[PDB]
RNA sequence: CGGGAAACCAAAGUCUUUGGGUUCCGGGGGGAGUAUGGUUGCAAAGCUGAAACUUAAAGGAAUUUGGCGAAGGGCACCACC
RNA sequence: CUUUAAAUCCUUUAACGAGGAUCCAUUGGAGGGCAAGUCUGGUGCCAGCAGCCGCGGUAAUUCCAGCUCCAAUAGCGUAUA
């Protein structure tokens, strides 16, 4: 500080609280709307319901067809889409069923080269999809 | 060729070897003393960067 | 693009859409 | 050199460019009667270029019938050798890249 | 194979005259061969590579680069130094900062903490350096603390043999030229900083320059 | 003297060896000084002033060849007199 | 036998009970941060990996399989506060 005086604390205290507001990281916590705006409403992880298979491409020079599914949630109700980890996992899924979505890793942004993505997905139809992929388990009909 | 929206194509058309026999354990009293003893003692790095021990050259 | 004319084109689009919202009431 | 004319597979019918727009994107009207945004490949990016009115390749998807993926862009005399065998029908727009469509 | 040497001070060291290196950091002579130290000090004298990168000088003809070699040196039990030598071949260069981080070792001295029991361990006083934009500082420590810093100062402190310390950084500290020049420019400066116990009024005795000077200007021209 | 990332500075110094007193003001770059609300004004328009979304860069100092519809020189009977 | 309202849990003690002691130890990774292979075969900017730089072009230390190796080891990895 600069202002130094032994009987200033409330004008410390209140040029603290402006500064502190004026902020991204604390800003985005301590307000209704940053929340609000969340697809997952401040949840770890949601359930949905797959309605159409989408192919989107890839950013500059790194050119690969990276496919994702449009998900329609259910505690909210907006189409939101979720990219398939994996290798040749998109097989599994169908339409009309249930899907298990959660984050991909940095904190609500797109990731990597696939344009305007925040989620993946993790189980398929109440099953985990690592199984599917490696083969301890398998899809029921 | 088909399509370019095919997938698991790498894990479809790739080939299928089974697996081997099955290793001794006794829970790392050796498996960590064997490669450090290696690495301070028996195998003795010329000057320069590093090296490794899976130097398979 | 300078930041004189995007002001003088935001100060246009203003202009406009203040006088559409002022002549439709 | 005269390369092999290769054949049409099940997700490789062929199509022709009508217009192309922007973006790195490419719209063809395929024979089908159906409109596909066709994506170009990463070899085709600026090795070869695909002009107008010229026959096109496509890779078809799948899972959705509204992108196409482009498998190889054919030159003039293979597209007439092609037009003359009868697998794309008597309705082609060749013409000698005529304007009028 | 035999050294013959070029200033007077080779003289001064092979003629079993000098007897120990404190003398020239007592006079604060400088030293201009990188023999001397091989001289005082056998095989205490660790050598380890703290980074290599390449430097480009771009023309007409493409970027030839040249690789700027950083090395650290020091014996435990006090001198530590620090050089370095930038040329186009890798070997030459380590070689020349290897040389050039032997001329310029400076001699330390440690403190305590609390009790003045046993050996010293930690620094005496808290001491920093200024180069670039990068902070270092030598706070004294509890015994059986350890150095607690980052990996380049840990192994500068643990070669000079400071046994423990704590430190804090501030700046961009992932230039490590910077950031080590930083480190040794700080634990040079444990001498040059006035404590109580040092105020007595000092003795000069004899300069070894006019010790054997007779002998020295009839042992070379 | 000293300081700074360096251009540079008798202040931009007396700063990890941080503390003379006291107002305004900034937390990556866009969105954006934009929308809404208030307020002032005949009008034009000033003051306060976000969010959703998007990106891994945007910027400051300075050395070498580069390139000038910039300037200054030198050489050549494959340039001239 | 003991404990206990009566048992089960634990302790005690008979008869059984280990030589691929199958009485079979997993989870993520192997370019840099970030300990650990210019290994081999396959598709060869496709499929994919990648929290960040970036690897994928028919000489892939990063993809997909087999060998070896490193990390914590009945535990390990991922996402939201």
């Amino acid at each position: 500080g600069k202002c130094r005086g032994l009987r200033t604390a409330r004008k410390l205290r209140s040029h603290r609280r402006d500064q502190k507001w004026h902020d991204k990281q604390y800003k985005k916590a301590h307000l209704g709307t940053a929340l609000k705006a969340n697809p997952f409403g401040g949840a770890s992880h949601a359930k949905g319901i797959v309605l159409e298979k989408v192919g989107v491409e890839a950013k500059q020079p790194n050119s690969a067809i990276r496919k994702c599914v449009r998900v329609q949630l259910i505690k909210n109700g907006k189409k939101i889409t979720a990219f398939v980890p994996n290798d040749g996992c998109l097989n599994f899924i169908e339409e009309n069923d249930e899907v298990l979505v959660a984050g991909f890793g940095r904190k609500g942004h797109a990731v990597g080269d696939i344009p305007g993505v925040r989620f993946k997905v993790v189980k398929v139809a109440n099953v985990s999809l690592l199984a599917l992929y490696k083969g301890k388990k398998e899809r029921p009909r | 060729h088909g399509s370019l929206a095919r997938v698991g194509k790498v894990r479809g058309q790739t080939l299928k070897v089974a697996k081997q026999e099955k290793k001794k354990k006794r829970t790392g009293r050796a498996k960590r003393r064997m490669q450090y003893n290696r690495r301070f003692v028996n195998v003795v790095p010329t000057f320069g960067k590093k090296k490794g021990p899976n130097a398979n050259s | 693009m300078r930041a004189k004319w995007r002001k003088k084109r935001m100060r246009r689009l203003k202009r406009k859409r203040r006088k559409m919202r002022q002549r439709s009431k | 050199e005269k390369r092999e004319l290769v054949f049409k597979e099940d997700g490789q019918e062929y199509a022709q460019v009508i217009k192309m727009l922007g973006n790195g994107r490419l719209e063809a009207m395929c024979f089908d009667g159906v409109k596909r945004l066709c994506h170009i490949r990463g070899k085709l990016r600026k090795k070869v270029w695909i002009n107008t009115s010229d026959i096109i390749l496509v890779g078809l998807r799948d899972y959705q019938d509204n992108k196409a993926d482009v498998i190889l862009k054919y030159n003039a005399d293979e597209a007439r050798s092609l037009k003359a065998y009868g697998e794309l029908p008597e309705h082609a727009k060749i013409n000698e890249t005529d304007t009028f469509g | 194979k035999e050294w013959l040497p070029v200033t007077k001070l080779g003289r001064l060291v092979k003629d079993m005259k000098i007897k120990s290196l404190e003398e020239i950091y007592l006079f604060s002579l400088p030293i201009k061969e990188s023999e001397i130290i091989d001289f005082f000090l056998g095989a205490s004298l660790k050598d380890e590579v703290l980074k290599i990168m390449p430097v480009q000088k771009q023309t007409r003809a493409g970027q030839r680069t040249r690789f700027k070699a950083f090395v650290a040196i020091g014996d435990y039990n006090g001198h530590v130094g620090l050089g370095v030598k930038c040329s186009k071949e890798v070997a030459t260069a380590i070689r020349g900062a290897i040389i050039l981080a032997k001329l310029s070792i400076v001699p330390v001295r440690r403190g305590y903490w609390g009790n003045k029991i046993g050996k010293p361990h930690t620094v005496p006083c808290k001491v920093t350096g200024r180069c670039g934009s990068v902070l270092v500082r030598l706070i004294p420590a509890p015994r059986g603390t350890g150095i607690v810093s980052a990996p380049v100062p840990k192994k500068l402190l643990m070669m000079a043999g400071i046994d423990d310390c704590y430190t804090s950084a501030r700046g961009c500290t992932a230039t490590l030229g910077n950031f080590a020049k930083a480190t040794f420019d700080a634990i040079s400066k444990t001498y040059s900083y006035l404590t109580p116990d040092l105020w007595k009024e000092t003795v000069f005795t004899k300069s070894p320059y006019q010790e054997f000077t007779d002998h020295l200007v009839k042992t070379h021209t």
